């Protein structure tokens, strides 16, 4: 509603992990087949047909944005499970958190050397 | 199971840091040593 | 971990114990290069030091 009104969002889906597991519950008790782990099929769609809400329209449509911050959480740091991978291939950056990091005093434990960001240099200030 | 050449620096353990490092170190070492020797090329040959 | 995890440590610890195997084998051939040459340099630097304990 507000991107599509001319005014600018931000969302947090927090967790997107969460959903995917009640999704699966879901499916799981309408007897559909379960996929890998047990996840139906449509996991995948489940999460990018939801992030692929978060435009950034242009003048003609109002100009509003929307942006999404989704929350992902791993096992022991296996970013290389489904559900992270999936979401991984669907959003534009990251920001890895590292327990590693946490504990050896740097805090926000992000992780510099992994975290990316498609848009980079634009969407910075000059200064920045 | 195997193991194949290139492994300490694929797992990317403590090993495998400890090692980028030691290379690391010692081939900023040596560039800065080739750029003196490049600089001394340079003025030494303008005339 | 996961079974990549354990395959990539466990590939590098393989390689970790073949070096250390060939620099152990290194090491021994130059031990016993360096006690035939410890010998006579071991005569030649007591002799050396003679005086001093006798005087």
């Amino acid at each position: 509603y507000f991107r599509d009104n001319g005014k600018h969002a931000l969302i947090i889906y927090d967790d997107l992990s969460k959903q995917a597991v009640a999704y699966r519950q879901m499916s799981l008790l309408l007897r559909r087949p379960p996929g890998r782990e047990a996840y139906p099929g449509d996991v995948f769609y489940l999460h990018s047909r939801l992030l692929e809400r978060a435009a950034k329209m242009n003048d003609a449509f109002g100009g509003g944005s929307l942006t999404a911050l989704p929350v992902i959480e791993t096992q022991a740091g296996d970013v290389s499970a489904y559900i992270p991978t999936n979401v991984i291939s669907i959003t534009d950056g990251q920001i890895f958190l590292e327990t590693e990091l946490f504990y050896k005093g740097i805090r926000p434990a992000i992780n510099v050397g992994l975290s990316v960001s498609r848009v980079g240099s634009a969407a910075q200030t000059r200064a920045m | 199971v195997r193991s194949s050449a290139g492994a300490v620096r694929d797992a990317g353990g403590a090993f495998g840091k400890r090692e980028q490092a030691e290379e690391e170190r010692y081939f900023r070492a040596r560039a800065k040593e080739q750029l003196a020797a490049l600089k001394k090329h340079h003025e030494n040959e303008i005339s | 971990a996961t079974l990549k995890d354990i395959t990539r440590r466990l590939k590098s610890i393989k390689n970790i114990q073949k070096i250390t195997k060939s620099m152990k084998m290194v090491a021994a051939a130059k031990y016993a290069r360096a006690e035939r040459e410890l010998k006579p340099a071991r005569v030649y630097g007591v002799g050396s030091l003679a005086l001093y304990e006798k005087a």
